[PDB]
This record gives C-alpha cells, sequence and structure tokens, in this order.
C-alpha cells in the first residue's frame, strides 16, 4: 500500500470573497440582475402601452415611486458597468494580424465606444427632438 | 523491487533523450521504451537556452566550413570522423524539428533565418526568437506523446545500472512520489543526463545538472573523457551565475570597466570598432577565451567594479534602443531587472564569467556506445569526440538531435541482437543497489551534506577556473579527497518516502565529488595549454601538439582513486600546426 | 483516465445569444435606460415627445416592433445566462438549472413575442 | 552592513505523519535581490533539512517552482522578498493535491495536455525536401500562445478548474489553440472534441485571472475565447451536415 495521503483542500462558496480580482469578476456578474430587472419593466411598460391611456399612466406612476427612480438609477450604473467591461474582453474573441504583429485591443475598444457615443446621440436626438 | 520489461531504456528527458526515444520508436514502432527522468521533461535543463542550433544552410556556406570552425575551435582534440558525421546531418535534423512544429524565426519569404554564434564565419546558427531551447525541447517533448512506444517515467531518480559480463541489463529507479525502487530491465540503456556544471559554486546551470549519469559510469569501470575542459561563459550576472546570451555583443553592446574604457582593444583585440557595427572577432565578439581572461586581466588592475555579490565588469546596452531590444532582446531585459534591479535601458548590467557547459563526459565511439555492451551515452553527459577541448558556441544544441537520433537507433539495434543474460546475477545487482541505498540511510555522523556542496563549489571555483596553477588545483584535489572523507560522515536525518528531497541532493553532491575528482585530477596531469584549459606555470603556458595532443581519460577504480589513461586522436583531413 | 469520446456540448447556441445580447445591451441599454427609467417619469423631456400618442405610434410602427423586441429579448438572454452562472459560482443548487433559466428565457421571449405582434 | 531577517511561514506537511497541513515559521535573512527560492534553500541547509519543493532552472523559464505566496499562484524564483516586509505566506500551487510540503499532484495537468495532441498532425512533407514556409505573419497567428513552460498557475488562479477538476484548463486549451492556428498543421478536427466538450473551453466563464498571473504573458483567456468561437463553427458546419 502507498505510503502518500494527499490532502485535498476544500473550495467553499466565499472563495470569490477574498482577492479583488475575483470580486470584480462577481460584480461583473451581477450586472446581470438590472438588466433582467429591466427587461422585465420593459414587458409591463409594452402590455401596459396596449391596454390604453389608463393603464400607461399607472405604468408611469410606478417608474415615479421613487424607490423605483432609485432602483433604475442602480440600474443604469450597472448597465454602464456592463458595457465599460465587455468592451474590455470581446476585444479576446479576435485574432486579428496587421503587419506581421497581433492587433488589440485598444482599436478595438475605441470604436466599440464610438458606436456607443453615437448611437446615444443618434438616440436621444430622435426621441426628444421630435 | 518491482520488476519492468523495455526494449530500451533511456536516462533523462532533455534534448538528447527525447530525440533518442523518438528516433527508437520509429526505428521500431513495436519497440517497448523507457524514458527515465527525475523532473517532468519540459524542466530538463535544455529548456533554458536561448542563443540557437548550428545547422548549415546559406547558399555561399559548406559542411567544410563548419567542420573547419568545430575542428579549430576544439583546438584539435576532435575527433574528426565524428565532426564529419555531425555537420552532415544537422540539416537533417533542424529541418525535422520544424516539420515537428518548431517555431524557428523566419525571413520575410517565410524560410528560416539564421545569425552568428560561436566566432563563425559563415552564419548558420537557426534560432527560435530568444527561447531557442524552450521551443527545441517543448517540440520535441509534445511529438513524443504520439508514440505509445515510449513509457515515460516521470520523476524517477535513477540510482544505478545493473551491468553482468560486460554487457547491461537494465537499471534501479526510485519513485521519487512514493519513495520505493523499482527494477528495470533493458539490453540497451542510453544516458542522457546533461553535464556536471553544478559542481561550481557560480554557474549558468540548472539545479538538476549534477553529474548523476557521470557518476553512474565511473562506478563501472567506464572513463570520463577531457573532463578537465569546463567551459565559462564570458557574461553572467553576479551572485546567481545566470547566462546574458552572446546576442546582446551581437546587438552591439559593449564591456567596458570602472573607467567605462573598452579593455579589450588592449588584449589583442583591437582596434575599437564603432558603437553601430561591431564586427565578428573584434572586441565585445572576439573569442571566448580571450574575453573571459580580459575581465581577470582587468581584475588584477583593480578596474573591476565592487559590488556586494562580487567584482564586475558592466554591460552596456543603452546605446541599442527599444525596437532592437524588445525584437531580439525581451527576455534579458526581465532577467535584468528582477535579478540585479537593473533596466537595460536606463542602466548597465554588471556581469563576469561564470561556468556554463561540461565538453567531458561519458566516453563514447562513433555510434554512442561505451565500453560496456549495450550502454550508450548521447548529449552533454557524453563526449562522443565533437567538441574537443573547447565547444563551438550552437553546437550543442545541435548534438543533442544529430546523436540522439545516432544513439536512439543505435540502441534499437543491440537489444535487438543482444541475447539473454544470467538472471540472478543481475538480481544480485540490483540487490546490491538496495543495500548500498540502506548503508547511506542508515549513515551517521552529523555532517551537513549542504556545507560539503558549497565547499566543492568554491573549490572548484578556486583551483579549477579560467587561470590555472599547480598550486591551487592542488589545493583542490587535497580539498576533495577532505570532502569525500566527510561525505561518509553525512547524516540525512529526513527518513520520509514522499518526495524526500534531503537524500536525493545528498546522492546527486555524491556523484558530483567523483566527477569533481576527475576534472581536477585531469587538469593538474594536463602540462599543456588548450582551449578552456589555460594554465600560467613555466612550460605549461602553450600548446603541446607533441606531447598533450590526446585525449584525458579519468577512471575510478573500487578503492576510490582516480586513475588517468591517455587516447589518441583521430585525424582525417585536417592535420594541426 | 480522461474521456477519449466526450459529448459535445449544446453550450454554442446559448452563448451565440449571449453575445449578442451583451453587446446589444452594452451599446444600446444605457440610453434606454434613461429615456424610460429617468426621463420620462421625472418628464425631462420637450414637448409631448414622450407622450402616450408618440410612444404608441412608435411602439405601432414596424420598426419600432423588430427595436423593442431585441431591447427587451437579448439582454434576458444574456442576464438569465450570467445568473446560471452565478448558482453555479455560489454553489447554489438549482433543480434543471438549465431548463429553468434558459425556459425562463424561451417564455418571456414568446410573451414578448405576443406584445410586439399585440394582445 | 548587516542583512535584514525575514520571518517567513512555510505550510509543511508529510503524508505519513500529519493528519492536516500546518505552518511552521523561518527566519530568514535577506536583502534586495533574495529571492523565495533563495530562501527556501537557505531554510533546508540549516532549519529543516526536510523542506521538500521543486524547482531547477532558477530564472523562470523551467516552470517548476510554482507555489501560492499569500494567496497568489507565483513562481518562487520570480518572488522576491523585499515586496513582502509585513508578512509572508507560502503554501502549495492550489487546486491541486498536496502530496507533500509544497509538492502538488501535476498528473492531471499533464493528462490535459496529453489528451489535447499538441503536435503537427497530417503534414506529409518529409527532411529531403526541406522546411515548410511559414512567414511571419503565419507564425503571428500562434506565436503568443506558444509561450506556455507549463507551470500550472493559471490552473491555482481558475475558480472553474477549482469547482470543476475534470476541466481541462486554460494551458491545456492554449496549447491546443497553438497547433490549430499554426499553417503547418492539418489535425483541427483531432483536437475539438475535447474542446467542444463541457468540460472543454465551455467550462470557463471568463474570470480571467489566468492571464493575470501568467508569468510568460501567453493570454490563455484569450485563447480560450478563440476557442469558443471556433467551437461554436464547428457546431454549426456539425448542424449542417446531414451527410
Ligand atoms: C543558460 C544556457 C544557455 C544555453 N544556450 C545554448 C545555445 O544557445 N545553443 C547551444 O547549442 N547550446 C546551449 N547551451 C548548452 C546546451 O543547451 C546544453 O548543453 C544541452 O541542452 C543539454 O541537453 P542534454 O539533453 O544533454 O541534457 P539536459 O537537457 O540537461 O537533460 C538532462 C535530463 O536528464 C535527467 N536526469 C539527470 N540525472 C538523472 C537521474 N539520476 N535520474 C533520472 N533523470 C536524470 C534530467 O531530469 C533531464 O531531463 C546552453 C546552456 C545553458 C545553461
Ligand atoms: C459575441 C462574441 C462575444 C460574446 C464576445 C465577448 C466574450 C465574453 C464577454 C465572454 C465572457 C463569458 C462569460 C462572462 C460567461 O459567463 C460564460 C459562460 C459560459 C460560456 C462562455 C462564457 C463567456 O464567454
Ligand atoms: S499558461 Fe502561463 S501560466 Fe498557465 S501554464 Fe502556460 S505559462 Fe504557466
Ligand atoms: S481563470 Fe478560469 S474560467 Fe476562463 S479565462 Fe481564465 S480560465
Ligand atoms: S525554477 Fe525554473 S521556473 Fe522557477
Amino acid at each position: 500500500t502507498t505510503k502518500r495521503k494527499p490532502y485535498v483542500r476544500p473550495m467553499t462558496s466565499t472563495w470569490w470573497k477574498k482577492l479583488p480580482f475575483y470580486r470584480f469578476y462577481m460584480l461583473r456578474l451581477g450586472t446581470a440582475v438590472p438588466a433582467v430587472w429591466f427587461s422585465i419593466e420593459l414587458i409591463f411598460g409594452l402590455f401596459a402601452l396596449k391596454n390604453g391611456p389608463e393603464a400607461w399612466a399607472g405604468f408611469v406612476d410606478f417608474l415615479q415611486n421613487p424607490v423605483i427612480v432609485i432602483i433604475n438609477l442602480i440600474t443604469l450604473a450597472a448597465a454602464l458597468l456592463h458595457t465599460k467591461t465587455w468592451f474590455e474582453l470581446a476585444p479576446k474573441a479576435a485574432n486579428i494580424i496587421v503587419k506581421d504583429e497581433k492587433m488589440g485591443p485598444e482599436p478595438i475598444i475605441k470604436s466599440l465606444w464610438a458606436v456607443t457615443v453615437v448611437a446615444t446621440i443618434v438616440i436621444l436626438f430622435v426621441a426628444l427632438y421630435w | 523491487m518491482q520488476t519492468f520489461q523495455a526494449d530500451l531504456a533511456i536516462v533523462g528527458a532533455g534534448g538528447a533523450g527525447l530525440r533518442a526515444a523518438i528516433a527508437a520508436a520509429q526505428a521500431n514502432p513495436n519497440a517497448k521504451i523507457a524514458l527515465i527522468s527525475k523532473v517532468y521533461p519540459m524542466r530538463s535543463h535544455t529548456v533554458a537556452a536561448e542563443g540557437g542550433s548550428a545547422a548549415v544552410a546559406q547558399d555561399h556556406d559548406s559542411f567544410e566550413y563548419h567542420f573547419h570552425d568545430t575542428v579549430a575551435g576544439g583546438d584539435w582534440l576532435c575527433e574528426q570522423d565524428v565532426v564529419d558525421y555531425f555537420v552532415h546531418h544537422c540539416p537533417t535534423e533542424m529541418t525535422q524539428l520544424e516539420l515537428w512544429g518548431c517555431p524557428w524565426s523566419r525571413r520575410p519569404d517565410g524560410s528560416v533565418n539564421v545569425r552568428r554564434f560561436g566566432g563563425m564565419k559563415i552564419e548558420r546558427t537557426w534560432f527560435a526568437a530568444d527561447k531557442t531551447g524552450f521551443h527545441m525541447l517543448h517540440t520535441l517533448f509534445q511529438t513524443s506523446l504520439q508514440f505509445p512506444q515510449i513509457q515515460r517515467f516521470d520523476e524517477h531518480f535513477v540510482l544505478d545500472i545493473l551491468v553482468d559480463d560486460g554487457h547491461v541489463r537494465g537499471l534501479v529507479a526510485m519513485n521519487m512520489m512514493e519513495g520505493t525502487l523499482v527494477q528495470i530491465r533493458a539490453n540497451a540503456v542510453v544516458m542522457a543526463t546533461g553535464g556536471a556544471g553544478r559542481v561550481y559554486r557560480y554557474n549558468t546551470n540548472g539545479g538538476i545538472v549534477t553529474g548523476d549519469g557521470m557518476g553512474m559510469a565511473l562506478s563501472h569501470g567506464v572513463p570520463l573523457r577531457d573532463m578537465e575542459f569546463v567551459q565559462y561563459h564570458p557574461t553572467g550576472l553576479p551572485g546567481s551565475g545566470i547566462l546574458m546570451t552572446e546576442g546582446c555583443r551581437g546587438e552591439g553592446g559593449i564591456l567596458v570597466n570602472k573607467n567605462g574604457y573598452r579593455y579589450l582593444q588592449d588584449y589583442g583585440m583591437g582596434p575599437e570598432t564603432p558603437l553601430g557595427e561591431p564586427k565578428n572577432k573584434y572586441m565585445e565578439l572576439g573569442p571566448r577565451d580571450k574575453v573571459s581572461q580580459a575581465f581577470w586581466h582587468e581584475w588584477r588592475k583593480g578596474n573591476t567594479i565592487s559590488t556586494p555579490r562580487g567584482d564586475v565588469v558592466y554591460l552596456d546596452l543603452r546605446h541599442l534602443g527599444e525596437k532592437k531590444l524588445h525584437e531580439r532582446l525581451p527576455f534579458i531585459c526581465e532577467l535584468a531587472k528582477a535579478y540585479v534591479g537593473v533596466d537595460p535601458v536606463k542602466e548597465p548590467i554588471p556581469v563576469r564569467p561564470t561556468a556554463h557547459y561540461t565538453m567531458g563526459g561519458i566516453e563514447t565511439d562513433q555510434n554512442c556506445e561505451t565500453r560496456i555492451k549495450g550502454l550508450f551515452a548521447v548529449g552533454e553527459c557524453s563526449s562522443v569526440g565533437l567538441h574537443g577541448a573547447n565547444r563551438l558556441g550552437s553546437n550543442s544544441l545541435a548534438e543533442l538531435v544529430v546523436f540522439g537520433r545516432l544513439a536512439g537507433e543505435q540502441a534499437t539495434e543491440r537489444a535487438a541482437t543482444a541475447g539473454n543474460g544470467n538472471e540472478a546475477a543481475i538480481e544480485a545487482q540490483a540487490a546490491g543497489v538496495e543495500q548500498r541505498l540502506k548503508d547511506l540511510v542508515n549513515q551517521d555522523g552529523g555532517e551537513n551534506w549542504a556545507k560539503i556542496r558549497d565547499e566543492m563549489g568554491l573549490a572548484m571555483e578556486e583551483g579549477c577556473g579560467i587561470y590555472r596553477t599547480p598550486e591551487l588545483m592542488q589545493k583542490t584535489i587535497d580539498k576533495l579527497a577532505e570532502l569525500q572523507e566527510r561525505f561518509k560522515r553525512v547524516r540525512i536525518t529526513d527518513t520520509s518516502s514522499v518526495f524526500n528531497t534531503d537524500l536525493l541532493y545528498t546522492i546527486e553532491l555524491g556523484h558530483g565529488l567523483n566527477v569533481a575528482e576527475c576534472m581536477a585530477h585531469s587538469a593538474m596531469a594536463r602540462k599543456e595549454s588548450r582551449g578552456a584549459h589555460q594554465r600560467l606555470d613555466e612550460g605549461c603556458t602553450e600548446r603541446d601538439d607533441v606531447n598533450f595532443l590526446k585525449h584525458t581519460l579519468a577512471f575510478r577504480d573500487a578503492d576510490g582513486t582516480t586513475r588517468l589513461e591517455y587516447s589518441d586522436v583521430k585525424i582525417t583531413t585536417l592535420p594541426p600546426a | 483516465m480522461i474521456n477519449p469520446n466526450p459529448k459535445r456540448s449544446d453550450e454554442p447556441v446559448f452563448w451565440g445569444l449571449f453575445g449578442a445580447g451583451g453587446m446589444w445591451s452594452a451599446i444600446i441599454a444605457p440610453v434606454m435606460i434613461l429615456l424610460v427609467g429617468i426621463l420620462l417619469p421625472l418628464g425631462l423631456f420637450p414637448g409631448d415627445a414622450l407622450s402616450y400618442e408618440r410612444v404608441l405610434a412608435f411602439a405601432q410602427s414596424f420598426i419600432g416592433r423588430v427595436f423593442l423586441f431585441l431591447m427587451i429579448v437579448l439582454p434576458l438572454w444574456c442576464g438569465l445566462h450570467r445568473m446560471h452562472h452565478a448558482m453555479h459560482d455560489l454553489k447554489i443548487h438549482v433543480p434543471a438549472g438549465k431548463w429553468v433559466f434558459y425556459g425562463l428565457a424561451a417564455i418571456l421571449t414568446v410573451v414578448t413575442l405576443i406584445g410586439v405582434v399585440t394582445i | 552592513a548587516e542583512m535584514k531577517n525575514l520571518k517567513i511561514e512555510v505550510v509543511r506537511y508529510n503524508p505519513e505523519v500529519d493528519t492536516a497541513p500546518h505552518s511552521a515559521f523561518y527566519e530568514v535573512p535577506y536583502d534586495a535581490t533574495t529571492s523565495l527560492l533563495d530562501a527556501l534553500g537557505y531554510i533546508k541547509d540549516n532549519l529543516a533539512p526536510d523542506l521538500s519543493y521543486r524547482w531547477s532552472c532558477r530564472m523562470a523559464i523551467c516552470g517548476s517552482c510554482g507555489m501560492m505566496v499569500n494567496n497568489v499562484p507565483k513562481l518562487a524564483c520570480k518572488t522576491f522578498l523585499r515586496d513582502y516586509t509585513d508578512g509572508m505566506k507560502v503554501e502549495a500551487l492550489a487546486n491541486f493535491p498536496i502530496e507533500r510540503d509544497l509538492v502538488v499532484d501535476m498528473t492531471h495537468f499533464i493528462e490535459s495536455l496529453e489528451a489535447i495532441k499538441p503536435y503537427i498532425i497530417g503534414n506529409s512533407r518529409t527532411a529531403d525536401q526541406g522546411t515548410n514556409i511559414q512567414t511571419p505573419a503565419q507564425m503571428a497567428k500562434y506565436h503568443q500562445f506558444s509561450g506556455c513552460i507549463n507551470c500550472g498557475l493559471c490552473y491555482a488562479a481558475c475558480p472553474q478548474f477549482g469547482l470543476n477538476p475534470e476541466f481541462i484548463g486554460p494551458a491545456a486549451i492554449t496549447l491546443a489553440h497553438r497547433y490549430n492556428e499554426d499553417s503547418r498543421d492539418h489535425g483541427k478536427k483531432e483536437r475539438m472534441a475535447q474542446l467542444n466538450s463541457q468540460n472543454g473551453v465551455w467550462s470557463c466563464t471568463f474570470v480571467g485571472y489566468c492571464s493575470e498571473v501568467c508569468p510568460k504573458h501567453v493570454d490563455p483567456a484569450a485563447a480560450i475565447q478563440q476557442g469558443k468561437v471556433e467551437s461554436s463553427k464547428d457546431f454549426l458546419i456539425a448542424t449542417l451536415k446531414p451527410r
């Protein structure tokens, strides 16, 4: 029989608490919750819209609770965090060679942000100004 | 002892051992090959090489030029039939490595590029960035995974070989994780254990390069050849001894003393060349020996800078710039920052000569075979007669794949035609190993192995360095004899079985002492100066082809003495003078 | 020792959706959260731009129908995908995890589809 | 001068005697140049002869160094005492079984590496024909991903591997990706089954800490995502072959 006794350290459910790098990962996953919450909010707003002016007014009142406002303010902060982190990670999927050298990821990151900035302006213009 | 069956056993999984293993798998697809290594293959010391591997390739080159450089650089102690074989087989093997996936640096057209090493006139050194050994070894290791003929014994420390009636019959090894002994039976055995540079206090070598294989062979009456010729690399970091490649000076780096003076011009390597244009054979790209010796002269004049780790000169690379640095020298910059707190862009790197490569080794013929039938040796651990009295820069990596193949194929043939030996005699030999081990464990006397080690290293550094004298060589010979007595009074306090390195490091030291004595005795008897062996005493300061155009053979008898015989050097087409 | 003949995972399907979802919500979610979540209820918009009438006009328009569909659905497939792995990483054991979250996504997708073709 | 001393906490374990690992403490002299490797040697030489650990190169190129320093996976030869004057705790490489002191069972690592067939496949060329042609551009495709020293720090770093020991892991996937992107290789299909497995690339949730701790800047996280893209293509093609 062997004289070895391999000691296996257990991994707890609090593994992510220890190291700030793991904490920022968990916080990234965290952004999902408001995102889903927002998609839900929109379905309510969609069906309140089809049921007519009465239902829509009750939807708009809900949105100014204003506990909901603070939740949405948080939702916005989460969404912007998701954006910032998403653009840092997507570049890593591309293996693009330019002049005998693997490119990236800054040239891609900047582009994504430029599109976000334009989209925000185009949409805000279309939604409000008219 | 649990007993295993194999057609051939390979001791060591570096460049040479793997190439041998792969070759034997291809020479016989039905073979059962046992590849043994005290570390996982990729930790083997071949991984640390950054210069490159020699192979003729440019149109304007010839195998005669590579043959000539080797023989001349070996100061005519090379076996010329072996050198000829060697040069003619480098292109095949470097190309084959490429076919196995090795990422050799490329020209724009997509052919492999080459550059200059070992003082060569025509550049022929193939290079994988500045990680050539890393790439060669990982390529070789990873390639060997597809051959199920190769059963690896990873982290198994080989203790001794089994010999009977002038024929090798297997070996005994310890399973390092279990702590248990194992017999491996094989009618052919290839020693590929690397050199013995860890017998020196300061060196470029990995901790595992302890001379085990050379020691085991000594035990069975096989002589070690040309052991006095030890190679110092001229630019290593102080304290650690870590190699700063020749590439630094290839890319136009300079070497200066406390006065910022490029001293090399005064030692026959003049005149000074401009910062942009380094020229081969001149200044910082002069002859290795002349450069390592120049340091010594500068140390005598009090021109070396003083540091806590030791006296040094400065390797200045500021005038290179980023593009050149980070394209061809990035790893050097990490090494410098980490191990001596120096940024090469903003500062000069401290350096001094450092023990590097073991030219000597286990005596072999032109097929890598020893005087014991079926027992082969290959790579730095061997002496095939390629390197003579000084190895050529970048011929070591090529040797691994050129002769690794040969040994792999050759060993396959001996196995096939071996025939059975005496079963009882062999098992008796195995019992002999197990018993000799128990004697070492039950040994006592309260001597600390580490201190014997420390002192061995200091003795080799003082006695068998760049410049040698009969006073100090004798001092080292006597010092080793002392330490051999002390070794018998060492006590190994860790009696554990699970990865017990206390025992293993102590065994290594044992081999080292035996090899060290061969180095010192060989040097003392060689009354001439040739290649890496340089003496200052009257009538020994010059080459002597009348009396010393011959190899040193160091035997070690059962009485523990180190005796010397001499043998002749095979000439073909290039006599000396 | 290691499985020589492993089953291909169906993850690429969900990952693809997760990928489109994350990219959409990265670019377009912030402005939409700002509009619906903040500007609208606080009444920080000029004239009748976000009044019941103009929203309905947009919603009912074909582009709006497709836009509102993707705006709702794509983030769900990204978000529920992330929650599925938050459970695993927190070691919270969810029975039939695969089916629950992606089923919820399927369900909601359908409900949203009904919405954008009106009820 | 006088060398400053540092108290170092090494987590010992001897399976013959100990029921669980336990900390020990050693005062070690140091200066600005002193590495954790240096210190481990000093301890064995002078304080505890039974301290077992892996190492060889001394210059961060072999990869045998691997171990945890203050919950961060590092190489002992590239870890320096000057940076830990507030305390230093040294454990065996994380997410691998502890055999003895700082030596862990690396078997799963090696087996994962072997599984993905890390060698050129389906190239009939022989050496008498000379080397393949490969441009800098073509080499730039896989080159960074060929720099792996197999130290296993990325395995200690990955919590997914911690949570799932069957995950073939960052370095293993990276090597598969390295050959898959080599213009000389024609065995991509021979490696996908593993990559496409749930224990393949799809165990990765892109925590990204493997790239963080990688001493040779291989960026295995990037190799995995590229692997996920390639696995997805392979999934699509597989769906469209009614053959
Ligand atoms: C820093 C550095 C840079 C270099 N650069 C270059 C270069 O650019 N070009 C060049 O040509 N040469 C170079 N060299 C020289 C050359 O790389 C080496 O001489 C060569 O790689 C040694 O290979 P090997 O297979 O003979 O032995 P190694 O690569 O040392 O392998 C020996 C093997 O034997 C095993 N082993 C040893 N003892 C035992 C035992 N008792 N039981 C079981 N296994 C054992 C080890 O585990 C190991 O796997 C360099 C050397 C150094 C130190
Ligand atoms: S990837 Fe970086 S870290 Fe993971 S093994 Fe290869 S080198 Fe060590
Ligand atoms: S640490 Fe782990 S999960 Fe993915 S990106 Fe790196 S492997
Ligand atoms: S000892 Fe070789 S990697 Fe640290």
